[PDB]
């Protein structure tokens, strides 16, 4: 009965990876639009991108861990 | 340009067709009981 | 309607003829001549039968007889219902 | 034959690197193996 | 059902026809 | 003789079959024939229609229903008699 | 030197059914002979069951349908797209 | 029932999968004449359309691949196409021969890439500029990354005719149900509406699939 | 029973992938505002919308990868 | 003992198309606006928006095929 | 106990069209705005909007067949 | 065990008014922004609104009319 | 058996008020981009903003109230 | 038996939750880009985040308190 | 048991942090667009990036705490 719970446990945890996604689409997406007004900045606004985007893949990867965790 | 066609097949087509309604009736017939019969069986 | 004015008029009209022609019981007078259409096919199948003859004339005589075989198909279906 | 001679060039030239069809036997060979041993074990 | 571990003859035909047939029919034509 | 199958006589079908010799010409040659004879007279015209690959297409239809029948007829079946 | 192309192939019926076929049973069959058989054919096959009505049909019948709209509504232009291509390459040259 | 057509590798006596995936070739004849039939002009007009769509922005090593390129997505369009039949077999849904195609031409772009420019081909995984301190982090990122390419490539391939072809199955049987129990024409009306999706939903796959393929090449080239 | 209870979390990890349809719809629906606006920077644009779908995509297969390894 | 737990399990599976409808939703949202910016290359938008769309679609395709699998 | 598991499981997979509801609200409220900069066009934009929210309600209609599936 | 099994599908059926909410919301926002844009184009403005409104609540009710009718 | 699913009924249904959570943000930050650029018609903006919250919350109180219903 | 009923469906409540954190980031988003333009006027925008802000963490609350309620 | 109780609650409410990485690509994606209009703001513009973050960070923190909670 006990690895009936770890496999739902396990099931119910995986479904916190899903907001990684979005965040990731919107900022990519700022990027883009970004870009095209002052083409001349694109040195800094990268910057700001790849720690939005590390941040929020952290996140899902956190969550990624709890569940592992408590599947094991 | 219509073409008559030999007498003889066009005989031959009308009784075929009659001797093919003939057989089916009578078939229909044969098995109208013995299929109620089954389904009867089969309860 | 229209559709019908230029199709079922000429099925009344063109097709009528094309078939009532050829599509219609025959007449009593002519089995005499089928009798001797019979006595043809007796006279090749004791001897001569095939006589080297050609591959179509025979294809023709098949797919008429398959015809033939059709309608005591549709015979089945009408007594069906 | 005489079809060699048409895409001599192609074969000796550029698809050198393409050549390199060892990885998916290699791949397919496995698996077929662990699959042959599954049924086997029944 | 796609997996029934007979792959060899699907890809065996798959290589000769894309890498033979294709390139050399393709390979006559003017631009 | 060496004319066509077609145009052989009945009793001349054992002799078409001593002539038959070179007609498969090692079973690809009739392929080698058959697939110019309806390529060049339904496709290398000057202008050709649809009817050019409908066939071919309907063909290979009926070929994937003649595989099938086996699971259909097993239950797809939908009375009896 | 290949020598010119004829200007037309064949003549077909319905777009299925060539005219040789008609042709052939005319003197026995006569002008409205082979329909009877294309009919009767079809009736055989479907009492016999030898054709069996499933799911598929009706995708068939839809997939028949999609095709046979383009074809009518747009057979003509393609066909006079066609040549326009092979006119400009002969115009070109002979300038 | 559902998982016949997919789980029938052409049964027959002898197995003719191979008839079956060379039967396409035998639609593009080849040209002979400086001048030739309208079924070829229309091919060639083509193959010439797509042709400077695509390839237009290697530089000298990638117009070498143009060959392979075109053969390859014209293939797969015929082989996608041809699947509409009503009794077909589509070599694509196997997963076999996706694996077979994607694993090839991937090693292929990852080790010629390695062989000439592998300075740059190993900064590649660093972003360029600056990631402000997190580098340890979003290097074990990329390169992870990396081997995901082939089996996506492969299994959206796999995955979305095969769902296609269930949906239409489905109604058909579902619209054949109804027969029986009311009138609603409203289901045929759903498959002749769905039916054109899955027409031109084919030759998008193809396009992509191509595509990412051309993406990848010209960052090693 | 305890291939049921495999089956159910596997039924029920499958439902994070939605964030991935979210963020390509977003990626996308940047570049083409963003085109409009200035088109000139094609190469730019579309590579890093390529560089967006490419990373995006990650998480959902994520999620699918471990419902098949679960259940199996 | 089995089959509720895998009706249940599909139940559950069958909800990943919200992120496929959302995304295609954005999309064909953000091709209007970016018409609107000018008439002219409404093609090669059109274009532009039909991709994203058909990507979209394909990336959340693949969750009904799990539902099928489970349900045979 | 067949029936009744089954009716949570037909239950739970009726959530899919809810991510429907989102994008036929995004795609019209692009409408208002899109039109509002350039009042001329109307039509072109109506026709877009009618297509993009049929699409959508599309994508729901699959998850509402599948939910009527499963009962059965 | 049939009461048992019922009320849960009841529960999760009553989940898909998130969407609708979702649209209801970004609709008038749009409206806002649009009619700030140009005073001029109101009327019209607030027609579309007011379809879009009705449209999104009435896909949003359906969850609850499916809820009910399990429910009784 | 029945008090648990009266329990986890009323947890499930819970979850319809994240729709009006997300969408009650979009309005409000709506009003402040649009007030930003046309001060002037502060008044009027206003009505629309309340309207929007009010209906978000509405929805959200309808689930609320089916939770309760529930429940008890 | 009840305790279990108990205990999963608190767990199965606070899921509802996630729609202050996203509207959160949407409501403080508009700001940043809304005093990107007259800069001046600053004291009128940042109350009217303040209100969304409280709404919103208001809504989440509510949300919150009947997992409390459930559990005692 | 109480060990499938501790195992469902747990693992159906790790599940609230999907709303705190959309809400930090939200930020992220604000400051870029907003910087790249109007530079020379950057201490404004950062300051309201941090605590957005914070904010959302704090509310996924609590969702956090719940589930170290009902774990034990």
């Amino acid at each position: 009965i006990d690895t009936a719970a770890k496999f739902i446990g396990a099931g119910a945890a995986t479904v916190g990876v899903a907001g990684s996604g979005a965040g990731i689409g919107t900022v990519f997406g700022s990027l883009i639009i970004g870009y095209a007004r002052n083409p001349s900045l694109k040195q800094q606004l990268f910057s700001y991108a790849i720690l939005g985007f590390a941040l929020s893949e952290a996140m899902g990867l956190f969550c990624l861990m709890v569940a592992f965790l408590i599947l094991f | 340009p219509p073409v008559q066609v030999s007498p003889l097949i066009k005989l031959g087509r009308y009784s075929a067709l009659f001797l093919g309604v003939a057989y089916g009736a009578k078939r229909y017939n044969y098995l109208k009981p013995r299929a109620e019969e089954e389904r009867r069986i089969a309860a | 309607v229209n559709a019908a004015v230029t199709y079922s008029k000429p099925r009344l009209a063109t097709f009528w003829h094309y078939a009532k022609v050829e599509l219609v019981p025959p007449t009593p007078a002519e089995i005499p001549t089928a009798i001797q259409s019979l006595k043809k096919i007796v006279n090749s199948a004791q001897t001569g039968s095939f006589k080297q003859l050609t591959v179509k004339e025979a294809l023709l005589n098949g797919l008429v007889a398959t015809e033939v075989l059709m309608w005591f198909y549709v015979g089945e279906i009408i007594a069906r219902a | 034959q005489f079809q060699f001679t048409g895409i001599k060039k192609y074969f000796n030239s550029y698809t050198l690197t393409g050549r390199m069809n060892c990885v998916l036997a290699t791949y397919g060979g496995i698996a077929l193996l662990v699959l042959y041993f599954k049924l086997r074990s029944k | 059902q796609l997996d029934t571990s007979t792959w060899f003859i699907t890809i065996t035909s798959m290589i000769m026809t894309l890498f033979i047939l294709f390139q050399l029919k393709i390979s006559n034509y003017s631009y | 003789k060496d004319r066509r199958l077609l145009e052989v006589k009945l009793g001349e079908l054992p002799s078409w079959i001593l002539m038959r010799d070179f007609t498969p010409s090692g079973i690809a040659g009739a392929f080698q024939r058959g697939y110019y004879r309806y390529y060049n007279k339904y496709v290398n015209v000057k202008k050709g229609s649809v009817a050019g690959l409908s066939m071919v297409l309907a063909a290979y239809v009926v070929f994937n229903y003649c595989r099938s029948y086996k699971e259909l007829k097993h239950e797809r079946l939908r009375k009896y008699h | 030197p290949v020598p010119p192309l004829p200007e037309h192939g064949g003549k077909v019926r319905l777009g299925l059914i060539p005219e040789e076929f008609f042709q052939f049973l005319y003197p026995k069959t006569g002008v409205t002979g082979p329909y009877v058989l294309g009919t009767g054919l079809i009736l055989y096959l479907l009492s016999k069951e030898i054709y069996v009505i499933t799911a598929e049909t009706f995708s068939a019948i839809s997939t028949i349908g999609v095709l046979v709209y383009i074809v009518k509504k747009y057979g003509a232009s393609i066909g006079a797209f066609a040549d326009k291509l092979n006119e400009q390459k002969i115009a070109q040259l002979e300038e | 029932n559902l998982f016949a057509s997919f789980i029938a590798p052409t049964m027959m006596g002898l197995p003719i999968v191979t008839l079956i995936i060379m039967f396409p070739s035998l639609l593009f004849p080849t040209p002979k004449r400086l001048i030739n039939n309208r079924t070829i002009s229309i091919q060639q007009w083509l193959i010439q359309l797509t042709s400077k769509q695509m390839m237009a922005i290697h530089n000298q090593k990638g117009q070498t691949w143009s060959l392979m390129l075109m053969s390859l997505i014209m293939f797969i369009g015929s082989t996608n196409i041809l699947g509409l039949l009503p009794h077909s077999f589509t070599p694509t849904t196997q997963l076999s021969m996706n694996l077979g195609m994607a694993i090839p031409l991937w090693s292929a772009t990852v080790f010629t890439g390695f062989r000439y420019k592998t300075k740059t081909s190993l900064a590649h995984f660093l972003p360029q500029g600056t990631p402000a301190l997190l580098i340890p982090m979003l290097v074990i990122i990329e390169t992870i990354s990396l081997f995901i390419q082939p089996v996506a490539l492969a299994v959206r391939l796999t995955a979305n005719i095969t769902a296609g072809h269930l949906l239409i199955h489905l109604i058909g049987g579902a619209t054949l149900a109804l027969l029986n129990i009311n009138t609603m024409t409203a289901f045929i009306t759903f498959t002749i509406l769905i039916l054109l999706t899955i027409l031109e939903f084919a030759v998008a796959l193809i396009q992509a699939y191509v595509f990412t393929l051309l993406v990848s090449l010209y960052l090693h080239d």
